[PDB]
C-alpha cells in the first residue's frame, strides 16, 4: 500500500503549489446517518 | 526405533473419523508443501458468518470405484472436492454451501505380486487443467467419482512435460517396493476459501511410466484404488442444494 | 532551478533498468497478503527438485516410453547400456527437465548434479550396474575398463530400489556456458564430460519372467549449483501473435 | 502448520573435505526415489572431496532478478486513430511462458509504451504527435470513436505523451480482488455454464482494458504502439512444470499432442 | 551542473500523477476556513446512509 | 557485485512506485526436495 | 609466496643531494644483465646530484587512467532494418592494441551507443527513429528478421533508444566465466580438435552478440551505428610486448613478417 | 518537481566522462577474484623494466643483428662508437622498445633514463669505452674530447658485463613534449640532448680471436620519471575494417 | 589537480555501475625489474 518512508519537502511559497494531501480517513458517519436528537440503541425498540 | 536409525517404517496406519486405512508396504508419507491442513485464521477470513465445521461426519476416508491396470492403460485423474461432491456429509455439506475450505489425505492402493513388474507415478497437482482439447468437455474437466482416463499422459492434459510433475506433491507406487501412496494435501488457493462446484483445486493423478508385466500366467486382473479423506474443513454461504 | 547537466543514456528504455516512477493509482490499497502453502523465493528451490530424464530419445520410442532405459538379460559381459552428455543446458535428454529447463533461461551455470536412477523390474530380477562420469579431455568410453577409471558408483538392485551418482562439478572456471553452440561461439570448451552406465554383472531372473526392465533416471541440481545471465529459453516461440 | 522449515541463505552450499569410508553402517548412496523425495546423497559422502570456500551468489535467480525486466505484452496500430486493447498477457509467448512457472503470484508492474507513426504501407515516419492512453475498468463506457466524451477521463487514469517524448512509463500496484493473481485455474468463470469456452480462465486477472487514440486526427497515417511490462515486489507460490509445447490461443492453453520433446539420436548408448 | 539523467515517463501528463507545481499567484492569501455544518471527509460517509 | 552504499529513498506515496527488491536470498528447498513426514538420515537406508 | 613486496607511492622519487665519491668499495655502475635484472643505479650514485623535492603525480599511468576512456568497438549499418554484431574487440585496433598490453584483466564496462539514419548514398538524413539494440547470450535464439518473435525481448537485456535522443549508455559488470579475460591464450577452443583455426581464441571471452533493429521499418533508409566501449574498475596482471606489428585479422595476430621496426638512417654514429 | 536549469554540455558524449550508469545485469554477481602472480596497477611498473634499444638501425642491418652495436680492434685512437638522440618517445631506435612505446601513448614526459649496456666479446677481449651524454644546445660532440665534458662514465670490460649510464632529468622545464615534430608545433624546442659512446682506450683480443664483438644496450625509465597526457599511439592504424 | 572535496555516493545496486576508481597509485616494480633470489646491493659488484 501506501509508504512509510516517504520524503516530504515543499519546494515552493504558496501551499497550493503542494502535492495531494495524505492522509484520507473517514469518519463515524453519525452526522448523516443517525442525525437524531435522542438515542436509539440498537438493543431496543426504536420508538416507545 | 524407526525414528532413531533415522528411516520410515514401511507399516503405516492412517486413521480419521471412523475410518481406518492400513498398509504394510508404504513408502513414507508426503506432506504437500511440507504443510498440514490448517484452519482459516481471522486475519486471512473475508466472508463474515461463522463457519460450519462437520468434523468427523466429513473427514473420514471415502473410497471410490477401482480402476483396472489394463495392458492399454494411460492413466486416470479424480478433481477434488469434485470427486467427492455427492458423497456422504462431505458432499452434502459442499452442495449446502457457497464456500468450502479444507485439505485432504490421499490414499492410493495397488498391489500385485514379487512376480509382476510396473510403476504408478501418483501426484497431486494443484490447479491440474485439462486443456488438450480446444473446448474441454465438463466430462472430462469433471468426472466426478469414477474419474476419468488419460488421453494424453507423455504431455500430462495440459501441455507440460510428464517428467516434470515431480515438481508437485508426489510419490511412486513401484511394484518391486510398495503396494501404496500416501499424500497430505493444504488447501491452495489465491483465496481464503471458494466455491466447491466450480473450481477443483487439486488434481489426482496415477500414472503408468513402466507398463505392468509379469511371469507368465500370473494374475492379469490388478486394480487400483483410490481411498480419499477431507481434512480440516470448513463452510460458508449456507442455503439450498446446489450442485454444479 | 538547481544546475544540472543530462547524461548519455537519457530518455533511453533499458528493460532491466530500477528506477521509481509515479504509480497510475497512488492511493491504491492492495487485498492482505493470506496464508498460501509453497511459496518459493528463488528459483534455485525448483531446480534441486529431482525430474525425469528423456533418455531413451530414439525413433522406436514414443512419448513416455522414452523415460525408460531399457535392460534385459545379457549372454555376454560388461555391455553398455546408456550413455549421456553431462551438459545440462544443451538439447538433448535433459532439455525438457526441470534443471534443463531453467538451465536454458540462462547463459551461465555451476555445481555439481544429482542423478539418481530407480530400477524397476520385479522383486525377484536382480542385478548389478555401474555408472560413471567421465571427465572432459576425450570422448565418451568405449568399454566398461575405461569407465571404470573415472568417478562413479556400482549399484546393487535390493529393497532400496534407487541409487545416486554425484556428478560433482569438476572444472577448470568457476562457470561453464550453458550451450556447447561450436560454430559461432566455440563454446565446446565447457563441455562437462559424459555419464555412462554399463552392466556390472548381469540382469538375472527365475523362470518364465520379464527378461526386460526399465530403469527411470532423474536428475536435479546439488545444493552448491548456481545460474547467471538470463536470457530468452530458445523453446518457447511463436510465428504470429495468438488468438 | 509448517513442519518443514525454509532458512535463507545468500551462498551456495561450500564444500567440505571428506575422507574414503568402508562399513556396513552409512550407506548415503542408497535412495527410494518412490518416497517422493529427492536424493539427500552429498559430494562429501559420494567421492573424497577437498575444501572449497564457494561464494558464488544465488542474486539471479530470485523471483525479483527472474521477472524484474521489462517484456512486450501488446503491439497494435490504431484503425480511425482509435485502440481498444483488453489487458491480457497471453498474446506474446514469452513473458507468458515466464509468469506460468508459478501458480499464485502477487506482484506490481511497470508499464513501458513505445509509440511511433507509420504509413499505409507501414513505413516509419520522423512525425511527432500527442497520443493518450486510458485506462477504462470494467464496468466503466468505452469511447466508440477518436473523439467520444470518455476521452474526457475526470475518473479514469489517462496518460497523455508524444511520440517526441522519451517512452511514457507507470506504475501499477497488485490489483486483483483475490489475494495473488493465478497462473493456472481448474475451474469455470460462471455458475450456471459448464461450456468449455469458460473453462481455464480466472476472471479476476482480467483489470479491464487500455484504448488508446491519438489526440488530433493523422493525415492518412497511424500510430503505432508497443506495450511492455515488468513485474516488480514479486512474491510467489508453487512452482509448476514449464510449458513444453507451443502455445496456440491467446486466452486458453490448448496445444498439439507430440511423441517427443527433445529430437532423436541413434542409439541410447552413444552420447 | 549535478550530473542527471533522465528517464522514460519523461514529458509525460499522467491524469493520476502528484508532484508539485509553480504556483499563478504565489504571495496569494485565501480567505479563512469558517464553520459550516456538514463537513464530510470520505464518500464512506456518504453510502453509508 | 552488489554496493554497501547504495541510497535507498523513496520518493513516492504508493509502494508500487518504489524501485525492484534487493534481498534476492534462496531458502532450503526441502518443502519442495522432502515433503516427508519421517525424517530419512542421508546415513541410514531410507525404507526399513 | 610472494618474496618480493610492492609499496604503494603516489609521487615519483625524490632526488638527494649527493658528494663525490672515490673509492674500492662501492661500485654502484657496474651490472651484470645476464641476471635478469634491471639496472639498480640511481642518479645519486652516478652523478652529484642536489636536492629536488618531487611531487610529480603518478595519476595518468594508473590502469585506470590508461583504460578509462571510450573507444570505437563496433560500426555497421543495417540491412534489411537489422544487424548482427558479435562481440568482440578484433575489429578496431587502437582500443585492441591497448588491451594487448596486459595478459589477464579484470573490468566492467560501460557501452556507448550512437546511431544515426543515412541514404542508400550514405548521406546522413535528419530523421528521428527509435531503435533497438538486444543482448543476446550464446544458446539464446537471434532474431532472423527486424519482426521477428525474439523482439519481445522477455528475458534477453534490451534497450532501445532514438536517434533523437542522446546516444545510448549501460553498464555491464566483469562476465567472464573465467576470473578474469584473457588478452592472450596459447591452447584451443575444444578437445579432439587442433585445426589452426581452432588456436590462439579463448571462448570465456566470447559473452554473445548485439542484434540492432529500427522498431518500425524505414523508407528506402538504413540505420548507421557506432558502439563504444569503456572499461571500469580495471585490474590486470601480467605486462605485455607490444603489438610491433600491423593487425591483419579480426580474430588471430597473424601478422606480415617485417626485417625492422624503425626506420634506417646514414650510420650509427649520427643521431 | 524539483526546478533545474540544464547546462551547456548536456546530451554531449565526452569519451573520457566519468558518471554512474545504470547496469544491464543488476543482480549480477562475479566470479571470484582469484591469486595471480603479477599483478600491474600502473604502467610506470612496466617503462622501469630495461628493454633492447634497436640502435643499429641501417641498411646493412636486418632482424636481430639490429641490436648490436659493432665493436672491433682499432688502428687509431678515440674513435667513435655510436650516438642516439635520448629523446624516448621520437621516431628511431627507441620507438620499438617497452619505455618507447608507453612514452607514444603520452604527450609530456619527465624523469632520468637508465641506459644499460653489457659488452659480449669473449673472456678474453678486453677493452675501455666512454659513454657521455651531451645536454641540449648544440649538435651532438664531433669527437672525444667535447663529449667527455659532459656527463659521462667509463667503462671497463671485466667480470661484470654491463655498465649503467644514467642520464639525468637535466631541463629549464618540469616536462618535455615526447614528440620534436617541428613544421607545426616547432616541438624541437624539447629536445633533450646526445648520448655517445667512444674508445677509451681500445678493444684488444689474443691471437687469431673474433677482432670483432658487440654490445647491447638497453634503457629504462628511473624511478622520478612520469608521463602525462594519453594520445593515441601513432604507429597502430589500419586502412580497412578487419575481418 | 584532484579535489579534496569529492562526492561520492553511489545511484545504483551493482558496482559495475559506479564511476571510475580514485586510487590511481603506483607500486614497487620489484617483481618486475629486479625478480631475483640474491639481493644485489647497489653498492657491491652484481655477481662474485
Ligand atoms: C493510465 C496509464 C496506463 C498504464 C497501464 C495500466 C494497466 C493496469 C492494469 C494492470 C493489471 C495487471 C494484471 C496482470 C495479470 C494478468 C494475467 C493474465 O493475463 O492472465
Ligand atoms: C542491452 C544493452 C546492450 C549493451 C551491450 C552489452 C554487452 C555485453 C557484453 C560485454 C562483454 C565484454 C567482454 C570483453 C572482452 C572481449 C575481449 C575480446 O574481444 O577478446
Ligand atoms: N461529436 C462532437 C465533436 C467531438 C467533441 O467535441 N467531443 C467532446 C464532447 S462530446 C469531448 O468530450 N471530447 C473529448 C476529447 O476529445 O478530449 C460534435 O458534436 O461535433
Ligand atoms: N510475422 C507476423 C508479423 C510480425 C509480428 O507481429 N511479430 C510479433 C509476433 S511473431 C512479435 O513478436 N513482434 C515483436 C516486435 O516486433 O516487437 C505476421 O504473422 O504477420
Ligand atoms: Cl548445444
Ligand atoms: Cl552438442
Ligand atoms: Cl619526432
Ligand atoms: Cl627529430
Ligand atoms: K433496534
Ligand atoms: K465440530
Ligand atoms: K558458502
Ligand atoms: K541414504
Ligand atoms: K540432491
Ligand atoms: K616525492
Ligand atoms: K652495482
Ligand atoms: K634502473
Amino acid at each position: 500500500g501506501s509508504n512509510i518512508h516517504y520524503t516530504n519537502i515543499n519546494y515552493y511559497e504558496n501551499a497550493a503549489s503542494n502535492s495531494l494531501n495524505k492522509q484520507d480517513f473517514t469518519q463515524d458517519p453519525e452526522k448523516f446517518t443517525r442525525p437524531v436528537v435522542d438515542v436509539m440503541k440498537e438493543a431496543a425498540v426504536p420508538l416507545k | 526405533s524407526a525414528e532413531a536409525c533415522g528411516y520410515s517404517d514401511r507399516v503405516a496406519q492412517l486413521t480419521l473419523g471412523n475410518s481406518t486405512i492400513t498398509t504394510q508396504e508404504a513408502a513414507n508419507i508426503v506432506v504437500g508443501y511440507g504443510r498440514w491442513p490448517t484452519s482459516l485464521r481471522d486475519t486471512d477470513a473475508t466472508a463474515v458468518d461463522k463457519p460450519t465445521q462437520p468434523g468427523v461426519s466429513a473427514e473420514r476416508f471415502y473410497t471410490l470405484p477401482s480402476v483396472q491396470w489394463t495392458n492399454s492403460f494411460k492413466g486416470h485423474y479424480w478433481k477434488l472436492p469434485d470427486a467427492l461432491s455427492e458423497l456422504g456429509l462431505f458432499g452434502q455439506n459442499l452442495q449446502f454451501h457457497y464456500l468450502y475450505r479444507g485439505g485432504w489425505v490421499i490414499h492410493v492402493q495397488c498391489n500385485a505380486t514379487k512376480f509382476h513388474q510396473g510403476t504408478l507415478l501418483v501426484v497431486a497437482t494443484p490447479e491440474h487443467k485439462i486443456q488438450s482439447a480446444e473446448s474441454p468437455a465438463f466430462a472430462r474437466t469433471n468426472p466426478g467419482e469414477q474419474g476419468a482416463a488419460y488421453q494424453f499422459p507423455f504431455t500430462f492434459e495440459d501441455g507440460t512435460a510428464l517428467g516434470n510433475a515431480l515438481i508437485y506433491p508426489h510419490q511412486w507406487v513401484n511394484l518391486r517396493t510398495n503396494n501404496s501412496a500416501t499424500l497430505v494435501l493444504p488447501y491452495v488457493n489465491a483465496l481464503p476459501m471458494d466455491s466447491g462446484i466450480r473450481h477443483n483445486n487439486w488434481t489426482l493423478s496415477v500414472i503408468p511410466i513402466v507398463p505392468l508385466e509379469y511371469a507368465a500366467g500370473a494374475t492379469t486382473y490388478v486394480p487400483i484404488t483410490v481411498t480419499i479423506a477431507p481434512m480440516c474443513t470448513e463452510y460458508n454461504g449456507l442455503r439450498a442444494a446446489v450442485t454444479q | 532551478g538547481i544546475p544540472t547537466l543530462y547524461t548519455p543514456g537519457s530518455g533511453q528504455f533499458l528493460t532491466t533498468d530500477d528506477f521509481q516512477t509515479p504509480c497510475m493509482l497512488p492511493k491504491f490499497q492492495p487485498t492482505p497478503v493470506i496464508d498460501i502453502p509453497g511459496e518459493v523465493k528463488n528459483f534455485l528451490e525448483v531446480v534441486q527438485v529431482e525430474s525425469l530424464v528423456e533418455i531413451n530419445n530414439v525413433e522406436s520410442a514414443e512419448g513416455v516410453a522414452r523415460y525408460r532405459i531399457p535392460l534385459n538379460v545379457q549372454d555376454a559381459m560388461d555391455g553398455q547400456i546408456m550413455a549421456l552428455r553431462v551438459d545440462p543446458g544443451i538439447d538433448g535428454p535433459m532439455q525438457s527437465t526441470l534443471l534443463g529447463v531453467f538451465t536454458r533461461y540462462y547463459a551461465q551455470w555451476s555445481g555439481s548434479l544429482d542423478f539418481t536412477f530407480m530400477f524397476c523390474g520385479t522383486f525377484m530380477t536382480t542385478g548389478k550396474v555401474i555408472i560413471a562420469y567421465t571427465p572432459p579431455g576425450g570422448d565418451q568410453p568405449t568399454n566398461r575398463r575405461q569407465a571404470m577409471l573415472g568417478t562413479h558408483v556400482v549399484w546393487d538392485f535390493g529393497l532400496q530400489s534407487s541409487i545416486t551418482l554425484v556428478v560433482p562439478w569438476i572444472s577448470s572456471g568457476h562457470f561453464r556456458g550453458t550451450t556447447l553452440e561450436n560454430t559461432i561461439y566455440k563454446y565446446r570448451y565447457y563441455e562437462a564430460g559424459y555419464i555412462t552406465m554399463w552392466y556390472q554383472t548381469n540382469m538375472v531372473v527365475p523362470p518364465n519372467f520379464p527378461t526386460t526392465a526399465s530403469i527411470l533416471m532423474f536428475v536435479a541440481a546439488q545444493p552448491n549449483f548456481s545460474l547467471r545471465i538470463l536470457k530468452d529459453r530458445p523453446d518457447i516461440s511463436q510465428e504470429g501473435a495468438l488468438q | 502448520g509448517q513442519v518443514i522449515k525454509s532458512a535463507v541463505r545468500s551462498t551456495v552450499e561450500n564444500t567440505v573435505q571428506s575422507t574414503h569410508s568402508i562399513t556396513t553402517e552409512a550407506t548415503p548412496a542408497l535412495q527410494a526415489a518412490e518416497t517422493g523425495a529427492t536424493s539427500n546423497a552429498s559430494d562429501e559422502s559420494m567421492i573424497e572431496t577437498r575444501n572449497v570456500v564457494n561464494t558464488h551468489g544465488v542474486a539471479e535467480t530470485s523471483l525479483e532478478a527472474f521477472y524484474g525486466r521489462a517484456g512486450l505484452v501488446a503491439m497494435f496500430s490504431t484503425d480511425g486513430g482509435i485502440y481498444r486493447w483488453y489487458i491480457n498477457f497471453g498474446e506474446y509467448v514469452q513473458l507468458r511462458a515466464k509468469l506460468e512457472l508459478l501458480t499464485y503470484a502477487r506482484f506490481d508492474m511497470e508499464f513501458t509504451i513505445v509509440a511511433q507513426v507509420v504509413n499505409a504501407q507501414s513505413k516509419v515516419q520522423d512525425f511527432n504527435v500527442d497520443y493518450q492512453v486510458m485506462f477504462v475498468p470494467p464496468g466503466a463506457s468505452v469511447p466508440e470513436n477518436q473523439d467520444s466524451y470518455q476521452w474526457q477521463s475526470s475518473c479514469n487514469p489517462s496518460v497523455i505523451s508524444n511520440t517526441g517524448l522519451p517512452p511514457a512509463r507507470v506504475s501499477v500496484p497488485f490489483m486483483s480482488s483475490a489475494n495473488a493473481y493465478s497462473f493456472s485455474y481448474d475451474g469455470y468463470t460462471q455458475f450456471g455454464d459448464t461450456s468449455g469456452s469458460s473453462y481455464g480462465i480466472v476472471p479476476s486477472n482480467y483489470l479491464g482494458m487500455l484504448v488508446v487514440r491519438t489526440c488530433e486526427d493523422l493525415d492518412g497515417t497511424r500510430l503505432r504502439v508497443r506495450v511492455y511490462a515488468k513485474p516488480k515486489h514479486v512474491k510467489g507460490w508453487i512452482p509448476r512444470s514449464p510449458r513444453m509445447t507451443p502455445y496456440k490461443s491467446r486466452y486458453t492453453g490448448v496445444y498439439t499432442d507430440t511423441t517427443k520433446f527433445c529430437a532423436n539420436r541413434a542409439r541410447i548408448t552413444t552420447a
